[PDB]
C-alpha cells in the first residue's frame, strides 16, 4: 500500500469510526436528553432507560475505539486536541462518569431523591458532551490557537473561554440536535404509546432545529469565516507539519466543493436527510427513518471532513504547524498493520454487535418491565 | 509464549474448580 | 506544588482508583463463568442463584470501572501531550487493539448477559458469559503489553525526520518478555482478589445462619481457584522479579536496597532503611546468598549496585548530552553532513540528554556539580520502592497460607466446623487490594526517572499546562472519585448485607 | 518451556473431557 | 550386506517394534485415567467397568511394551560401542535420569494399579493411575530430551584428555530447543492413536448391538481426547518443522525436496521423485509461496538447497580434514605445543573429518573425487524422506478430518444415527500408526550421515563387530518378535471381540 | 565434591544398585525358577505366579536403573562390558523377553498347551540372566579379552565360547543358587501349605550349594588365579585408561583383604548369612531370614567388588587399556549432576515402592486366588 493511499484509508477510516460512533451514542444520548422531556413518570423513566440499558456499553465503546484510533494513527493530532481543550476533555470526562454509574444505580434504591439524582447525572451526561464536542469541532473549523516549536513540541496559546465563540455554540446545538433526534427515532424505534407520540414531536423539532442550524451554519462559513489553503505538502513524505506551505483566504472552504461538484451530495444529504426521517416517522415506518437518521449522521460528519479535507485542527495563531492528514501521522509500518488489524477485527465485531441487537429487539413496554421489574434497571 | 500458557492455565483452573464443584456437591 | 509533580499526583491517584475495581471484575467474571458452568452441566438451580447473585455484585463494581477507564484513557492526551506525541507510533496500537476488539466483546456481551437471561438459552448465556471474561482479560492483555514496551522498549528507533520514535517489528514489540510475564502475573493477581473477595463474602454468611446452600458453593469454588491462582501468581512473580533483574537493574537495587556491588552470594535483605542522603541501608537484617540465587538463577553473577549504575551512566550523560545538542541542531534546520554521520551514533542515550536538560540550564557547558545532581536523580526514591516490594511479597505470602488452608477445609468438607477459619477468610479480604496495589506502585516507581525506560524521562514528558488548570481537573476528579466510592462501597454492603435470599 | 505448557495442557485435555463426559452422561 | 547397515537394519526394526506399543500406552493411560476420575466424581460404576475392560487392553500392550524397551535399551552397548564411549558423558543423564524416576513410578504403580482393585479405596486408585500416567509420560520425555539433543547438540565440547565430548551446561542439555518440541509432538501423537484405538474400537461395537453403554461413552471420552490432542500434534508438528529449519537445514531441503536456493516465495512440493543421480526433482507440483512462508515465519528468509549446502560443507569438509589429522596426533601422544594451539581452532568440524576418513582412504593426500563423494554422501536419501513426510502430514490431516467429524456427531448427542461415522472412525485405525511411524522414520533418517548432528557419522560410530555375530542377533530378535507381535495381535483380537459384558 | 571422591561415590553407589537389583530380582527369579520344581499344579503354579506378579515390574526396572547407571557414570565400561558379551547380552535379553508376556498372557487362555509354554518360558527367563551374569563376573574376574587402540575405541579378540571356562560356570552357578535362595525366602514370607514346606527344602538346598560354590570358589581365587596391580593412577586426573601403569601378580586378589583386615567382614558375612537364615527359617521367623539373605546378597557382592576395587573389567591380553574406577568415567559435572538427581530421587522411590509393598502385604492362600480368580493372573 502506497503511503498516501495508505493515509487517506485512515482518515476515511476514522471518518467511518466517528459517523459509527455518533450514530449509536447519538441514540443513546438522545435518550438520555428525552428522558426528562418525555418520560414524565418514573416508570416512564424506567421505559425509557431499559431501552438502552442492553447495548449501551457496545455504543460507548465506540468512544474509546474513536480516541485510540486518533491516538495510533494521528497521535499529533491526538495529542494537541486532547491538550487544547483541557477543560472540554475535563468536562466530558466529568459527564461520562455519571452514565455507567446512573444506569446501574438508580434502580437500587427505593428513595424518589436517589433516582431524581442520577436521572439528572444522566441527562448531564448524554447533554454534555455532544455540545463540547460540538464546541470543539466549531474552533476546529475556526482555529486552534496552538503552535509547534522547531522541535515537535506542542503548546497551547489560549484558554477555555476563548471557545465559545456563536460559531462553536452552533456546531453544538447543531450536535445535540443530531442526537436528539437520533434518540427519538430510536424511541420511535421501540416505545409504544405517550412516550411514542411524544418521541415523534421531540423528533420534529429537532429535525427542524438540526435542518435550520445546518443552514445557518453553511451560509456563515461560506460568507464568515476565512479557510486555510495547502499550498504545498508531501503526501508520501516524513509526517513533519514544520514541512509546508499553507495560507489562509476567505472562502476557501468551499474549495473543495467547487473543484469536485461530486462532493455535494454530503452535504445536501444531510440536509435532506431529516426532511426524510420526518416523513417517514409520520407514516408509520420507523425503521426507514432510523437509516435516514444513520444518512443524516454520515452526511453530516463527511461533509464536516470534505470541508477540513487537507487541514486537521488547522492552527489559527501560526499558519504553519497546523497539522493535516498527510501530516500528524504515523510510520508506514504501524499505519499498514493497523489497518489489517481493524479489516480483521472490524467486521465481526459489526456482525456481533449485529447478532447482539436481534437476540434483544423485544419492545419494551409496560407490561414487559412489570414482568422483569425485579432485574431490569 | 505466556500468552499461550495464560490461556491453557486459565481454562485448566476453570475445569478443574467445576469438577471439584460437581464431586463435592453431594458430599455437602 | 510544581506543575509536573501536580500531573504526576493526578495520574497517581486516578490509576489506583481505576485499579481498585478491575481485579474484581477480572476475578469476579471468571468465577461467574465457573457458576455458569456448573448449572449447566450438573443441571442444579442452586448455581443460577449463585452466578445472579453475585452478578449484581459484578455490575456494581463494573459500571465504575468502565467510569474510571475513560478517565485513563484520556489522561494520556491531556497530561501528557510530549509524551503521545513521542512515543505514540509505538504505543497506539495496543491501545486501538484492545479497543478494538476487547473492549468491544466485553462491552456489547456483558448488557447482553445481563440482559439475555430469559430470551437466551442456557448455552448461549453460558457463550456469553465465556466471552465477556476473555474480551476482559484480552483488555489487560494489550494493556499490560503496553506498560511491558514502556518497561522494555523493543522495536523501536529514533527518526530524526519526525522526531520520534517509529516501530520497527511488531512481532517483538507484541512478545517483548517483560510484556507477556507482567501480563499473566497481573491476571493471576486479580483472579486471587476476586477469590478472595467470594471467600471473604460467603465466610461472613457462614458465621451466622443466614445463608448455607449458596455461602458453602461459592466458598468452595473461591478456595479452589484462589489456590490456584496464587500458585500461579507467586511464580508469575517470581518469573517478573527474574525479568526485571535482567532487564531494569536499577528497579532490581531498588527494590532489595542494593548500593554497593557485593559478591555472588549476596545477602538478601528483608529490613532495611534505604535513606538517600547517605547512600546506604539502615538496621539491615541480612540473609546471606539468597538474593543472588534468586535474581540471576545460579551464582558467581553480581548484582550490580545503585552506585555502579550511577558510574555508569555517567558516560550515558556524556554522550546524552553530546546526542542533545546534535539534535537540536539537527532540528533547527542545520543539514550539515557531519552532523547528519554523527547523530547516527550515540543516537539511543537521547534520554540522559534530556535528563540532562532538565539538571543543566546551559547545554553547552556543564559543571561537575550538574552531572552529580544528575546522577543522583538518575535512581528513584530507594526507601518507597522497597517498603512497597516487601509489602507486596509478604501479603502475598499470606494470601498462599491463607487459601492453601481454605483449600484444604473445603477438601475435607467441613469448611464450617471451624470458626477461626471463617473469621481469617474475612480479615484477609483487604490484603489482595494491598498487595496489588503495592506491587503496581513498586511497578511503576521504580522507573521514576523515566517515562520511558531509557529513553525519555517524565519530567520533560508533560504538556504544557499551568498549575490552576491542572490544579482544577484534579480537585474536579477527586471529589467524583471521592463521591462514586463512597456511593459504590455503600451499595456493595447494602447487597451483600441483603443476601442472595433477597432476590 | 513447553513442558510447563504440555504439563498444563495435557491436565487440561483431561479435565475437559471429564466435564463433557459429566454433562453428556444423562443425555446418553 | 555390511555390517553398519545390518546394525542399522536391526536398530531400526527394534525400533519401529517397539513404537508400535508405545503411543497406545501413552494415549489409553490417560484415558483409563479419565475413566476413573469420572468413575470418582459421578460415582456410577459404569466408568468402573469401563476401565477395567479397558485396562485389560492396556496391560496386554503394556507386557510387550515393556519387552522390546530392554532391548532398546542394551542396543546403545550392544551394537554402537563407539557411539557410547563418545558421547556418553553428555547423554547418560537423560537415560539414567528416566529409569530412575519415570520407569521407577509406571513399573510400580503399574502393578499397584491392576492388582490394588480390592484393598485400595477410590481415590488411592485414582491417584495410582494419575502416577503411571505421569511415570509413563516422563520416561518419555527424558528419552526424547536424550533425542532431541542428538538431533541438536547443546554444552558440548570436545575433549583431547578423554578423546569425547563432555557435558557443559545441563540447563541448556535439558531446555534445548528441539527436545521440547519433539517431545510434546511424539506425546501428543501418542494421545491421538489411544484416542483413536477407543474410537475404532467403540465404533466396532456400536455397529453391532453388542454394547451401547460402555461403547457410547468410550466414544465420547475418545472422541473429545482426539481432537484436543489432534489440534495440539499438528500444532507441535508445525513447531518442530520450524525448529527443523532453523537447526537443520539439510533435513528441512531433504523433507520439501529443494535441491537449489529459490527466491522468497519458495514453492513448496506436495509431488516429486527426488532422485539422487541428478540433484532435481521430476514431475513436480509446486504450491508457489507456501514452503517460505512456514519455514521462515515470514518472506525474505530464503531456504537453502542441498547444492548450497555442500558447496558450504566443502570446507567444513576440509577443516574436518585438518581436525582430523591433528586430533590422531594429539592420540599418538605427539604433545606439540604448536598442534595444541592448532587444534583448539577448527575443533568443531571433527565430524567432517570423519566422514573424510570414510570416504577416503589416505587422509594426508585427498584427490577432487573423494572431497565429491564426501560431499554426496553428506546428504540423506531425499526420497524416502520426502515422501515420509508427505504420508505423515496427509495422514495427519485425515486424523484431524475423521476426529472433527466423530466430536460433531458426539455433541449433538447423536453418534450411531450414522452408519458411515462409524465406519469411517474404524477405518481410520491404522492412520495414526502409519503417520506416527512415518514421522518417527523421517525424524531418523533425515539427519542419515550423522550420528550427531555435524559431530559423530553414524558409519564411524559402529562398534567391532563381525557379520555373522550381528546376523545371528538380528535372526534371534526378529524370530522372537514376529512371535510375540503374532500373540499380542491374537488376545488383542480375541478380547475386543469378546467385551466388556464378558467380564 | 573432589574428583576421586565422587567417583568412589558413584562406585558405591552403583554397588548399592546392583545389591539391590540382586535382591529383588533374585526372589523374582527364585519364584521363575521354583516354579517347576514346587509347583506341581496348574493351581500351586498360579499362586506362586500372583505371589510376585503385583511387585515384579518395580524389580525389573532396578535392572534398568543398574543399565543406565552404568551408561552415565562408566560409559567406557558399559560399552565394553556390552560390546565384548554380545552373545551373553543377546543372550539375557531374549530371557527377559519372556517375563512380561509369560506373566500377562499365560492366564488368558483355557488350553493347558499355552500355559505350560509360558511357564516354560518363565523359567528360561528367570534361570539364563542369572547364570549368565555371573559368567560374565567370573570372567571379569578372570580377565576379558579385549584392548583399546591409541584412540579410544574398543576392539573385541574373543568368542562366546571362550567365556565357558570352568570358573565363570561356578560363578554362574553360585549366582543361581542365591536367587533360588531369595526366592524359597521369599515364598516362605508369603505361601502358607506345601508349597511352604517344598519352598523351605529348596532354601535349604540352596543355602548348602551356595556356601559350598562360595568356598570353592574362594579356594580358586586364592590359588588358581593370578591379579592385577595397580601400581600408579591420577585419582583426580582425566578419565584416559591409557595412562595407567599395572602389572599382573599371582594372589594380587587378596591384597585389599590383607593389607586391611577390617574388610574381612564382607566375604565372612556373605558366606555365613545363608546358614544364618536357614537356622530362621527353621526358627519359624521368615522376616530375619529374609534380613539374612538379604544381607548374603550385599556381602557376596560386595565382597565381589572389593576383590576388584580398583579395576572394573580388566583386559586380560593387554595388561594396559584395563578400565578401572578411577577411569572409565564421565566427567565431573555431569558425575556431580548425577549423584544430587540420585540423591534426590532414590529415597523417594524406596519410600513409594515400600509404601506399594506395604498396602500389597496380603498373603497368597489358594482361597485368595479363587476369589478373584478372574482378575489375578
Ligand atoms: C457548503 O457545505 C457546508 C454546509 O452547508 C451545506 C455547512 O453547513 C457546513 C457547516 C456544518 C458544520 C460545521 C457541522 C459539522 C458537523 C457536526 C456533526 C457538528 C460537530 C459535532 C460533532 C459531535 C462532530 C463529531 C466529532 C467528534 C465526536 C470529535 C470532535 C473532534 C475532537 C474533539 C478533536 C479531534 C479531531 C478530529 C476527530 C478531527 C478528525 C478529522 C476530520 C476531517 C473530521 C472527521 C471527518 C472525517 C471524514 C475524517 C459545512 C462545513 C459545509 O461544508
Ligand atoms: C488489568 C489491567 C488494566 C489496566 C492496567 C488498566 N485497565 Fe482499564 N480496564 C481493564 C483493564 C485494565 C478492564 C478489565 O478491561 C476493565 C476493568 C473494569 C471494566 O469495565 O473493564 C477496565 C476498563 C477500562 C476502560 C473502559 C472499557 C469500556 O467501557 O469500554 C477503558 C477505556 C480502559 N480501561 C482503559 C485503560 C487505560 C487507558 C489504562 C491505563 C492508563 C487502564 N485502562 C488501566
Ligand atoms: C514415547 C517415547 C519413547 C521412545 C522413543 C522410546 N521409549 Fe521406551 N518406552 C516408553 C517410551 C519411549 C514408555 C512409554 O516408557 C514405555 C512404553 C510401554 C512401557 O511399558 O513403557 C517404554 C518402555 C521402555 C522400557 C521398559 C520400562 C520398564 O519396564 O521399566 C525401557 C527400558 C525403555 N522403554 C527404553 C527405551 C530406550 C532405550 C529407547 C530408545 C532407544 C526407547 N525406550 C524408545
Ligand atoms: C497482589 C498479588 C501479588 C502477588 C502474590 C505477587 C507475587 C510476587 N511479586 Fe508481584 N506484582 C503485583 C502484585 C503481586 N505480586 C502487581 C500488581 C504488579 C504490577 C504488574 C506486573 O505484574 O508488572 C507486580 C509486579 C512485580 C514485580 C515487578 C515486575 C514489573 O515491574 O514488570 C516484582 C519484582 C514483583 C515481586 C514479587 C515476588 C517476589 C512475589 C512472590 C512472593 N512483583
Ligand atoms: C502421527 C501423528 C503426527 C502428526 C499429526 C504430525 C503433524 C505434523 N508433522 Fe510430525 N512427527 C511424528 C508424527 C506426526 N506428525 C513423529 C512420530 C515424529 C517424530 C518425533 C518428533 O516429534 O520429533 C514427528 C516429527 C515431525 C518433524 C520433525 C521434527 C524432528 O525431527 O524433531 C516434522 C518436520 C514434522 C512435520 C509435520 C507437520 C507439517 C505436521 C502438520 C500437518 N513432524
Amino acid at each position: 500500500f502506497d503511503y498516501e493511499t495508505l493515509r487517506f484509508i485512515w482518515w476515511l477510516l476514522i471518518g467511518v469510526i466517528l459517523v459509527v460512533f455518533m450514530i449509536s451514542d447519538g441514540f443513546d444520548m438522545g435518550i438520555g436528553c428525552l428522558l426528562p422531556l418525555v418520560a414524565r413518570n418514573d416508570d416512564e423513566r424506567r421505559i425509557v432507560i431499559n431501552s438502552v440499558g442492553a447495548h449501551w456499553e457496545g455504543n460507548q465503546v465506540w468512544l474509546i475505539l474513536a480516541g485510540g484510533a486518533l491516538f495510533a494513527a494521528w497521535p499529533r493530532v491526538y495529542a494537541a486536541a486532547f491538550s487544547g481543550f483541557y477543560v472540554a476533555m475535563i468536562l466530558v470526562l466529568c459527564s461520562l462518569f455519571f452514565r455507567p454509574l446512573a444506569f446501574d444505580y438508580r434502580g437500587k434504591i427505593a428513595d424518589a431523591r436517589w433516582r431524581k439524582m442520577w436521572d439528572a447525572g444522566l441527562v448531564i451526561g448524554s447533554l454534555v458532551p455532544p455540545v463540547v464536542f460540538g464546541i470543539a469541532f466549531g474552533n476546529l473549523l475556526l482555529g486552534v490557537p496552538f503552535a509547534f516549536t522547531p522541535q515537535l513540541r506542542v503548546e497551547y496559546l489560549g484558554s477555555f473561554w476563548q471557545l465559545l465563540t456563536p460559531f462553536p455554540l452552533l456546531c453544538g446545538l447543531l450536535s445535540l440536535g443530531m442526537v436528539i433526534l437520533q434518540g427519538g427515532v430510536w424511541l420511535q424505534l421501540k416505545t409504544v404509546g405517550v412516550i411514542h407520540l411524544r418521541s415523534q414531536l421531540a423528533t420534529k423539532r429537532a429535525a427542524l432545529l438540526v435542518m435550520l442550524c445546518f443552514l445557518l451554519a453553511g451560509y456563515w462559513l461560506w460568507v464568515g469565516i476565512d479557510g486555510f489553503v495547502l499550498l504545498a505538502q508531501d503526501a508520501n513524505g516524513p509526517s513533519n507539519p514544520l514541512m509546508k506551505l499553507v495560507a489562509v483566504l476567505p472562502g476557501a472552504w468551499m474549495n473543495n466543493f467547487v473543484e469536485s461538484p461530486v462532493l455535494w451530495i454530503f452535504p445536501l444529504l444531510g440536509f435532506f436527510c431529516p426532511l426524510l426521517t420526518v416523513m417517514a416517522i409520520y407514516r408509520g415506518r420507523p425503521g426507514w427513518g432510523f437509516l435516514m437518521a444513520s444518512l443524516m449522521q454520515f452526511g453530516v460528519i463527511f461533509t464536516a471532513g470534505i470541508t477540513l479535507f487537507p487541514f486537521v485542527m488547522p492552527s489559527s495563531v501560526s499558519p504553519i504547524s497546523s497539522l493535516t492528514l498527510w501530516d500528524s501521522t504515523s510510520s508506514q509500518l504501524t499505519l499498514s498493520i493497523m489497518l489489517v488489524i481493524v479489516l480483521i477485527f472490524l467486521p465481526i465485531v459489526l456482525l456481533y454487535t449485529l447478532w447482539s441487537y436481534y437476540k434483544m429487539w423485544g419492545r419494551m413496554t409496560t407490561e414487559t418491565l412489570r414482568r422483569n421489574e425485579n432485574e431490569l434497571y | 509464549m505466556w500468552y499461550l500458557l495464560w490461556f491453557v492455565g486459565i481454562l485448566l483452573m476453570c475445569s478443574l474448580s467445576t469438577l471439584v464443584l460437581v464431586w463435592l456437591d453431594p458430599r455437602l | 506544588w510544581d506543575v509536573i509533580d501536580l500531573s504526576r499526583w493526578q495520574f497517581a491517584l486516578t490509576a489506583l482508583y481505576h485499579f481498585l475495581f478491575v481485579p474484581l471484575t477480572l476475578g469476579l467474571i471468571f468465577l461467574l463463568a465457573i457458576m455458569e458452568t456448573i448449572y449447566v452441566v450438573t443441571g442444579k438451580t442452586i448455581y443460577r442463584d449463585m452466578t445472579r447473585f453475585w452478578g449484581k455484585l459484578f455490575g456494581i463494581n463494573f459500571a465504575l470501572g468502565v467510569a474510571t477507564g475513560l478517565t485513563m484513557e484520556f489522561q494520556f492526551g491531556t497530561n501528557w501531550s510530549f509524551y503521545s506525541n513521542y512515543v505514540g507510533d509505538i504505543f497506539g496500537a495496543p491501545l486501538a487493539m484492545e479497543a478494538l476488539m476487547a473492549f468491544f466483546l466485553e462491552s456489547t456481551f456483558v448488557g447482553l448477559f445481563f440482559f439475555g437471561w430469559q430470551r437466551l438459552n442456557k448455552y448461549q448465556h453460558l457463550l456469553v458469559t465465556w466471552l465477556v471474561a476473555f474480551g476482559s482479560n484480552l483488555s489487560a492483555l494489550w494493556i499490560l503489553n503496553a506498560n511491558g514496551w514502556m518497561q522494555y522498549p523493543t522495536g523501536a528507533h529514533f527518526d530524526i525526520d519526525t522526531l520520534r520514535m517509529e516501530m520497527t517489528s511488531f512481532s517483538e514489540l507484541v512478545f517483548n518478555p517483560v510484556s507477556q510475564v507482567k501480563f499473566v502475573h497481573t491476571v493471576m493477581a486479580g483472579y486471587v482478589t476476586g477469590a478472595m473477595f467470594i471467600m471473604a463474602i460467603s465466610a461472613w454468611y457462614l458465621l451466622r445462619g443466614r445463608e448455607r446452600n449458596v455461602a458453602l458453593r461459592s466458598f468452595a469454588i473461591g478456595s479452589v481457584f484462589g489456590t490456584l491462582a496464587i500458585i500461579g501468581t507467586l511464580q508469575l512473580g517470581d518469573s517478573s522479579a527474574y525479568e526485571v533483574a535482567q532487564v531494569q537493574p536499577v528497579k532490581l537495587a531498588a527494590m532489595e536496597g542494593e548500593w554497593q556491588t557485593e559478591p555472588a552470594p549476596a545477602p538478601f535483605h528483608v529490613v532495611a532503611w534505604p535513606e538517600q542522603d547517605q547512600e546506604r541501608n539502615a538496621f539491615a537484617l541480612k540473609i546471606p546468598a539468597l538474593l543472588g540465587i534468586l535474581a540471576t538463577h545460579s551464582l558467581d553473577k553480581p548484582v550490580p549496585g545503585l552506585k555502579n549504575l550511577m558510574a555508569e551512566t555517567y558516560p550515558r550523560l556524556q554522550r546524552g548530552r553530546m546526542a542533545w545538542l546534535l539534535m537540536q541542531e539537527i532540528s533547527q534546520g542545520n543539514r550539515e553532513p557531519h552532523v547528519l554521520q554523527a547523530f547516527r551514533g550515540l543516537e539511543g542515550d537521547l534520554g540522559y540528554g534530556m535528563l540532562l536538560s532538565r539538571y543543566a540550564p546551559d547545554m553547552n557547558h556543564v559543571t561537575a556539580a550538574q552531572y552529580q545532581a544528575a546522577m543522583r536523580g538518575a535512581i528513584p526514591q530507594v526507601a518507597p520502592v522497597f517498603w512497597s516490594f516487601r509489602i507486596m511479597v509478604g501479603c502475598g505470602s499470606l494470601l498462599l497460607l491463607v487459601m492453601l488452608i481454605a483449600l484444604v477445609q473445603t477438601l475435607r468438607g467441613k469448611i464450617d466446623q471451624h470458626r477461626w477459619v471463617l473469621k481469617m477468610a474475612l480479615w484477609s479480604l483487604p490484603l489482595p487490594w494491598i498487595a496489588i496495589e503495592a506491587g503496581w506502585f513498586m511497578t511503576e516507581f521504580g522507573r521514576q526517572p523515566w517515562a520511558i525506560q531509557d529513553i525519555l524521562p517524565t519530567y520533560s514528558a508533560h504538556s504544557a499546562l499551568t498549575t490552576g488548570q491542572l490544579a482544577f481537573s484534579l480537585i474536579m476528579i477527586v471529589g467524583l472519585y471521592t463521591l462514586f466510592l463512597i456511593a459504590e462501597v455503600y451499595l456493595m454492603q447494602k447487597y451483600a448485607r441483603l443476601g442472595p435470599s433477597a432476590m
